[PDB]
């Protein structure tokens, strides 16, 4: 998790963000 | 300084194709604006303007 | 004569800059009155968010008709203020000297909400009477309608230019597509009347604050328009919502005397709630350059400072802004607010000087 | 759209040092760091050209180092360092023998969305502290997270301690220090419960507080022991005193307090600052009036605390030592100033070491004079190009006249550097241009050497296809005709032997000494073939045929007489070269000098022979690969081998060799290997370039010493490069593009030459030519650096005249406040106690700099008012019809009067012009001289300019005006409303591109025939804007915006996209991030390419990179081998380049990266891969090398400016 140790390197994390005309598509479970 | 060395006046950029025949200049919509401080159409004053009245640039 | 010009904080912030990496390389603002240069907008410590906390007095703007006013919004070239009053007028009031720009009359009703878009072209207001008005950024009046048959309360608008939702004092937020003025759908299903409703910065959702005491707080979905969350927050009529713009705060008001977070990722537990309100609180603005701290607005006229994580007020003071406080706004640049009384008066607040004794009667008052 | 980044300049500029066991753990070593780039250095005592820091190792990461520490683990050898970098990670680097790098030995990753807490913008930098025993070490995520490593593999698991749920509710954390003594890791730390801010004290006069928790191991349980509450609310860091002693020195603002678990609180303040804003019981200090803000300090033995306050001045702080180890009292002393530090480091006691980002990093010296009083010298200090504020182009006053008619322009930048006292010009230029004084027409000739004959050289020896020439030098050159040197054929290497006693030539027959004209004897030598080369050492000469054949000659003293000595040497194959080699600061050890051979057989094995014997010492098996390391075992064909010892008394070897078309250098380090007997300790590492050899033997590698006092390797070829290396130690490449391919090289010291060289050009023209005496060739670039003791801000080259104008600033100490009552300003005289510090009043002024002399133009400088700082400067093309041209090319500065916030700012457009008068006797440099045209007040604060097609374009407040210069005056043409505050503006081709602080860039358009000005579009999005550009493509015009995030990013103007309005967005459509922020950009046209610019930038870190645009077939093939580069090779630190390389945005918007930009420094690594290495890269991503190699070494040519 925290402590690491091909190669060891640290993760890139990255994130898309679907558009929509209201903003952001949306999941209903999320939110409860 | 800049234009001596790195010379772009034989250069025509899409920057400048694009706001001559203004290249897709949607119809503004709520026809009630203003659009006082926005291009001179060239197209009023040699052609037919087309959506006179209901264009973004303004008419002189 | 008596402004606040913000150009020379600026010019010392991009001079630093040059020279500066961080704010542990700033060096310190003492505290004495020949120091004044040294200051930077709150852009420039970004940490220390203790800056913006604008206890300064600066200058009353009243009318001539002397109306209470009810939105309180900047201009977003931060320019000027327009203010929306029971009259219907747009008082507009200049950003550096705030003595007088021009007057309007919009509504025939009390101006009840007023928002600019993500772009500085468009300005929704709302009124009392049910209808909505386009502005442009010159004042100009563009394209009107109803867009309820009672009075509308609060607007908000979607990360776009596209869409817009409504609450009035029917029960219902409806939500509004922009350029063709129509009615997309009716959100139903809230029990009393809605007051206060902000969209979502990122994410499409809506959420609606009550009077009702069994649907307080309601989290919806503005493509199909379900009910997608019930927050049972408050014990009675809860004034106003707030969403950071990060996405994960809510912060909402309420006639309870309590200010409280929720974190909208965990709707289950609650992050801390801000009590030292002695009466209701009424009116909430989060800081636009720096998240976690806001301002809170209460309904004896007191007007106190928070921030997240900070479990007593950082400090404002009652019996400040006289009345009963309806809306704050900052400027972009968070350093001067505006509040809107009860009373038919709207001051400014900016911040402290280095070096001076607070013994106004908006502080320590000796 | 598509472009690649290219680092041109390395960073200089420290923020980080220590002082620990590196290397091994019998030396310490000076491991400094600054913005993503590690140095290690040693210290020689013994230097030639006193003291002197010299570079042992210097590593680059792919992320900016936030903090640093070391601790020396449990059955370690050395000291490993606990690197830091931003939003909580964490990395432990040991040196690493065998190879030469770094060896990660621990990689920690603490960014989750539940330790953020919420917030998204992230502020605190990961701060790590080890323990004083090495029981531990704490790095304070996010200001609300302690991580604690556990110390004895090597590491316990971690473990995550919340700040805020500890007693006393910490929640704002100052600094933190682990104490002495205490048995545990113990944990002090400073932090405020209730923050208040130093400008709202009436109401929250001093809250901060002490926490010293004690951490527990094994069990994982800490208690609050010793705690403090009343501290006064200014404090920064604090100290910890070490262990005769003990306790604690908090630095506040205007005190300084001493506080220990069992003494009571103790604390004198510094000024009477703390009258009304300090409860806590304060003393008053004797004789001592300054504040501790922004200051670093470090301990010195014990009881004893050197400060480097702000300003640069240095106090020796004594604690006054009781008889029960108790503070009593406190001991300030004046010493030497020094640079406007950022680190502070005692190295071998007497010495302190003092980082900089902002002016020259230099090392120190203290001894005690004769309560005790130090005084501090000077030893050595590091060359900075500091924090790059503003940047000019132009063009050099000394080009020889030989190279006018080049067709590339000839060009440097000058650069606003340093800040404060440390303020600075730094005229950088990245190639060495020579002063040709004496050419020649010498056809035919392609070979030379110069020898020394009874140090001035004193014969010339010109090779041809069928004869030789001499060249008799002295007071006048003159070709030779009398007998000794053969003239009948040629001759393949002709040298001196003994100690510049007697003179060696070597004809393909046979090799004649020489005791300078006359010749001493001759020896034929048959050799089976005719002799192709040979290498010269002090007694020995080794002769090489063309069929593989080694002889050996040897200097007897009879009278000296070569003698000949049959190398017994086993050849399985044939040898390819030869090189000799002598040692002088031996790490030739192979378990006074020492002679040494270098023989590379055709098979690809290399090997090293002692060379008195003929025993082999070293053996690589595949050499002409090209391999990272080379290690002792008992194709691309190799061309030329030379070592060569380079440095202080000759100390490090480098290694050169030539393997089809391409060169590849190594380094020397020792290295014990218990592996053997009669084996090299030594190990070899290559290191990276930028130089390939893309287009009867020439050597490319000659080997100079005392050109111009520096010493090193001249390589011929199309692309000449000098390599240089000082007694920093310091590798230095520096190109030599004009004058074009070079051929040979010869060193060349005479009368009418001095200490110079000498060269063929391509087109057949000997050249004397002296190195220009104004650069420094030590730094990275040549650079020729201009103390002005004042902040630079603006610099600008006016075309005309040839001079640059430079705004400048100094402190002054404030007197008065400005007050406003209705109708005019009132002013306040600041009249408060003795015991003051006075507030820092900036006066600016406009300087005029000399490009012929550095100095300052004397009676030409231009002074404001009282109050008034200069917003900007730049060369501007206003219109004239005077001129052959349109444009005159004036000097335009905005200014504006700073006077508080009840004070409304207003501002003045400063026209300047530059005409040649007639020059005041005795002084050569006042034929320059200002002429103000234009100095009117404006009706706000002028905050930016620029120039649309002889047009004035200005930025008065929230409106952006168009002026057009008449006889005396400006008229108004157009306006526009606009953003909160316009500071940057640029302009091509009546399209005018702001940038405000806060929200955007904004682009403008104005019709000439109406006038008017419109916005065209803009964008919505917020965005901290620092400067802009344009990226200029074939027909593309790109809007490159640098940023507060350190993220740059290129906008376009697209009305036929659908995700934008029609044409009322800006759409991105690169983003990358760069390590630094950027201020300066400039655009210069490249060396398919037919009609780009290359847009460079200097960083404010210290730097210079670029944006090179792309195709975008040339893109896509490359992006497959940067992401084959990222997953497929170790990588210092663990960091991940592309975890890097992507946008930093600390919030979330809708606007997905569009990563449009390559990482040409993780490109450059390609370059660095052994050929066999180097086709395993692409046969898996469906290529040859030969494509790869076609796109990455063009991008260095036609990057070759400057
Ligand atoms: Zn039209």
């Amino acid at each position: 998790k925290h402590d690491l140790m091909s190669y060891p390197m640290f993760p890139a994390p990255e994130e898309r963000i679907k558009w929509d005309e209201y903003g952001e598509i949306i999941k209903p479970e999320d939110f409860l | 300084m800049q234009e001596i060395i790195a010379s772009v006046d034989h250069i025509k950029f899409d920057l400048e194709i694009a706001v001559e025949q203004q290249l897709g200049a949607q119809p503004l919509p709520f026809p009630g604006m203003d659009k006082s401080g926005a291009a001179v159409c060239e197209f009023f004053l040699k052609a037919a303007c087309g959506k006179g009245g209901m264009c973004p640039f303004r008419h002189i | 004569r008596k402004t606040i010009d913000y150009n020379p904080s600026v010019i010392k912030y991009l001079e630093n800059r040059i020279w500066q990496r961080d704010q542990r390389d700033m060096r310190a603002i003492q505290p004495d009155a020949g120091y004044y240069n040294d200051l930077v907008p709150p852009i420039g410590m970004l940490n220390n968010p203790m800056n913006a906390v604008t206890t300064k007095f600066v200058r009353t703007s009243t009318n001539k008709v002397k109306c209470p006013v009810f939105v309180v919004r900047w201009t977003p070239e931060g320019r000027r203020l327009v203010t929306g009053a029971s009259s219907g007028e747009f008082t507009l009031w200049n950003g550096l000297t705030f003595n007088f720009e021009t007057i309007l009359q919009a509504h025939d009703s009390p101006v009840r909400a007023m928002t600019w878009s993500h772009n500085d072209m468009w300005m929704l207001t709302a009124d009392h009477g049910g209808y909505v008005k386009y502005w442009q950024s010159n004042m100009n009046n563009v394209k009107m309608f109803q867009a309820h048959k009672e009075a509308i309360r609060e607007a908000s608008f979607s990360p776009t230019d596209n869409k817009f939702a409504t609450c009035s004092d029917d029960g219902t937020v409806r939500i509004w597509d922009f350029l063709r003025c129509h009615e997309e759908r009716i959100l139903r299903g809230h029990g009393a009347d809605v007051k206060c409703v902000d969209w979502h910065p990122t994410k499409g959702l809506v959420v609606s604050g009550s009077k009702d005491s069994q649907q307080p707080i309601k989290f919806w979905d503005p493509k199909t328009g379900q009910s997608l969350a019930t927050l049972h927050a408050h014990k009675n009529t809860v004034m106003e919502v707030k969403l950071n713009l990060n996405g994960n705060w809510l912060l909402t008001a309420s006639r309870d005397h309590l200010c409280k977070l929720f974190d909208i990722r965990n709707l289950k537990e609650e992050l801390q709630v801000f009590r030292g309100h002695k009466k209701e609180a009424t009116a909430v603005a989060w800081h636009p350059v720096h998240e976690g701290l806001f301002a809170s607005g209460g309904s004896d006229g007191s007007l106190l400072f928070w921030h997240v994580g900070v479990e007593k007020e950082v400090g404002g003071m009652e019996m400040a802004h006289e009345g009963m406080i309806w809306s704050l706004a900052w400027h972009p640049l968070g350093h001067i607010l505006c509040s809107g009384s009860n009373d038919h008066t709207s001051k400014f607040w900016t911040r402290n000087r280095p070096g001076d004794k607070m013994r106004d009667r908006y502080n320590l008052n000796l | 759209m598509y472009a690649v980044y290219k680092q041109a300049h390395p960073p200089t500029g420290l923020e980080f040092s220590m002082y620990c066991n590196f290397f091994n753990n019998s030396e310490r070593n000076l491991v400094v760091a600054g913005t993503s780039q590690l140095y290690v250095y040693r210290l020689n005592r013994d230097a030639e050209a006193r003291e002197k820091l010299e570079l042992a190792a210097s590593f680059s990461f792919f992320g900016n180092v936030m903090s640093m520490a070391s601790v020396q683990l449990a059955g370690a050898k050395r000291d490993a360092l606990l690197l830091s970098f931003k939003d909580a990670k964490l990395s432990v680097v040991e040196y690493d023998p065998g190879t030469h790098d770094l060896k990660t030995l621990s990689l920690h990753y603490f960014e989750e969305p539940e330790l953020r807490d919420g917030f998204v913008q992230n502020v605190h930098t990961p701060r790590v502290r080890v323990d004083p025993d090495g029981r531990c070490a704490a790095m304070l995520v996010y200001g609300t997270r302690l991580v604690v490593l556990p110390f004895r593999s090597s590491f316990l698991p971690s473990y995550i301690i919340d700040v805020r749920a500890l007693d006393e509710k910490l929640l704002n954390i100052i600094d933190l220090q682990f104490l002495h003594g205490y048995y545990e890791p113990t944990l002090l730390i400073l932090f405020e419960p209730n923050q208040t801010w130093p400008g709202r004290v009436a109401v929250r006069q001093d809250t901060c507080s002490i926490v010293a928790i004690s951490l527990n191991i094994t069990q994982k349980v800490h208690p609050v022991i010793w705690s403090l509450t009343s501290l006064p609310f200014d404090c920064t860091q604090a100290l910890a005193v070490p262990k005769p002693i003990g306790g604690v020195v908090v630095f506040a603002v205007n005190s300084l307090l001493y506080l220990n678990q069992s003494v009571p609180p103790y604390g004198v303040a510094l000024n009477s600052l703390t009258t009304g804003t300090t409860a806590f019981p304060l003393r008053t200090q004797e004789g001592v009036r300054i504040t501790l803000d922004c200051a670093q300090a470090t301990f010195i033995s014990y009881d004893k605390m050197v400060i480097s306050l702000k300003g640069g001045e240095i106090y020796v702080l004594t604690l006054i030592t009781d008889g029960m180890r108790s503070v009593r009292a406190f001991h300030f002393d004046k010493a030497a100033a020094s640079v406007l530090t950022t680190s502070m480091v005692t190295m071998e006691p007497g010495y302190l070491f003092l980082g900089s980002r902002l002016g020259n990093s230099l090392l120190l010296k203290y001894t005690e004079k004769l309560l005790a009083t130090y005084s501090f010298e000077v030893c050595d200090s590091i060359l900075n190009i500091g924090p790059c504020a503003n940047a000019a182009v132009g063009e050099p006053a000394f080009l020889s006249e030989e190279f006018q008619n080049s067709p590339e322009p000839d060009l440097e930048i000058v650069v606003c550097s340093g800040h404060g006292k440390n303020g600075a010009l730094s005229v950088l230029q990245k190639s060495i241009r020579p002063q040709v004084v004496t050419t020649f027409e010498l056809p035919g000739c392609y070979d030379m050497w110069t020898v020394i004959a009874p140090r001035r050289h004193g014969f010339l020896i010109l090779s041809r296809e069928d004869s030789t020439m001499i060249l008799q030098t002295g007071q006048e050159i003159m070709e030779l005709d009398t007998s000794g040197f053969a003239t009948q054929g040629p001759t393949v290497f002709a040298g001196n032997i003994g100690d510049n006693r007697y003179i060696v030539q070597v004809s393909p027959l046979g090799i004649r000494l020489l005791e300078g004209v006359n010749q001493l004897h001759f020896i034929p030598v048959d050799l089976g073939a005719p002799i192709v080369q040979c290498a010269v050492a002090d007694p020995y000469v080794v002769i090489m045929s063309a069929e593989g054949h080694v002889t050996m000659f040897l200097l007897k003293s009879d009278h000296h007489r070569l003698a000949l000595h049959k190398p017994p040497l086993h050849h399985q194959s044939k040898v390819i070269t030869l090189c000799l080699y002598r040692d002088l600061s031996g790490m030739f050890t192979t378990e006074e000098p020492t002679h040494w051979c270098l023989l590379v057989r055709e098979n690809g094995t290399m090997e090293i022979y002692q060379l008195p014997d003929w025993r082999l010492v070293f053996l690589v098996k595949n050499f002409p690969v090209g391999q990272r390391v080379l290690v002792d075992s008992s194709l691309p064909l190799v061309k030329e081998v030379l070592l060569v010892a380079l440095g202080s008394r000759q100390s490090r070897p480098y290694l050169l060799v030539h393997v089809d078309q391409e060169l590849l250098i190594y380094e020397a380090f020792p290295h014990d290997s218990q592996l053997g007997q009669g084996n090299l300790k030594v190990r070899f590492k290559k290191v990276p370039h930028n130089i390939n050899f893309r287009e009867g033997r020439v050597a490319r590698f000659r080997y100079f010493e005392d050109i111009y006092g520096y010493s090193g390797v001249f390589i011929c070829g199309p692309s000449p490069h000098w390599l240089l290396v000082t007694g920093r130690g310091a590798l230095r490449l520096h190109p030599m593009a004009i004058d074009g391919p070079v051929d040979s090289f010869a060193p060349f010291h005479n009368v009418n030459c001095p200490r110079g060289f000498l060269y063929f050009n391509r087109q057949g023209e000997l050249r004397i030519s002296v190195l220009p005496a104004y650069l420094s060739y030590d730094a990275p670039w040549p650079v020729r650096k201009i103390p002005l003791r004042c902040t630079a801000h603006y610099v600008a080259y006016h075309v005309e005249s040839k001079v640059y104008a430079v705004a400048t600033s100094t402190n002054t100490p404030c007197a008065r406040i400005p007050r406003m009552t209705g109708e005019e300003k009132e002013f306040e005289t600041i009249e408060r106690d003795e015991r003051y510090i006075h507030p820092q009043q900036e006066a600016f002024s406009i300087q005029l700099i000399s490009p012929v002399s550095w100095e300052a133009i004397p009676n030409a400088r231009i002074e404001l008012q009282e109050w008034e700082h200069v917003t900007c400067m730049k060369t501007v093309s206003l219109r004239s019809e005077e001129t052959v041209s349109g444009l005159k090319g004036y000097v335009a500065a905005g200014t504006c009067l700073m006077q508080g916030e009840e004070v409304t700012c207003r501002g003045r457009i400063l026209i300047m012009d530059v005409i040649e008068v007639v020059p005041e006797p005795g002084q050569p440099l006042t034929k320059n001289k200002f002429k103000v045209l234009y100095e009117k007040e404006q009706k706000g604060p002028v905050t930016a300019l620029c120039h649309c097609n002889g047009h004035l374009v200005s930025a008065i407040g929230q409106k952006i005006f168009l002026w057009s210069l008449r006889a005396s005056e400006l008229t108004g043409m157009a306006f526009i409303d606009t953003q909160l505050y316009i500071h940057q503006m640029i302009s091509v081709k009546n399209f005018i591109l702001a940038a405000d602080v806060m929200k955007s860039i904004s682009l403008l358009r104005y019709q000439e025939e109406s006038k008017t000005l419109s916005l065209v579009s803009r964008d919505a999005k917020p965005l901290e804007v620092y400067s802009v550009d344009f990226m200029v493509d074939n027909a593309q015009l790109g809007f490159l915006v640098s940023d507060r995030d350190r993220n740059l990013m290129v906008y376009m103007y697209l009305p036929e996209a659908k995700e934008s309005f029609g044409g009322m967005r800006l759409l991105r459509r690169a983003d990358f991030h760069v390590g630094a922020h950027v201020n300066t950009f400039w655009r210069t046209p490249c060396r398919v390419w037919e009609n780009k610019h290359i847009t460079w930038f200097a960083t404010l870190d210290g730097g210079i990179g670029l944006l090179l645009p792309m195709q975008e077939k040339t893109y896509r093939r490359l992006l497959m081998l940067q992401n084959a580069l990222t997953t497929m090779l170790p990588h210092h630190a663990g960091l991940n380049p592309r975890a890097f390389r992507m946008l930093h945005v600390d919030r979330r918007t809708l606007q997905n990266a569009v990563r449009n930009v390559l990482d040409g420094e993780l490109l450059n690594r390609y370059l660095y891969l052994s050929t066999m290495e180097r086709s395993e890269l692409a046969k898996k991503i469906g290529t040859t090398p030969d494509i790869i190699l076609d796109d990455l070494l063009e991008t260095d040519r036609v990057t070759a400016h400057f």
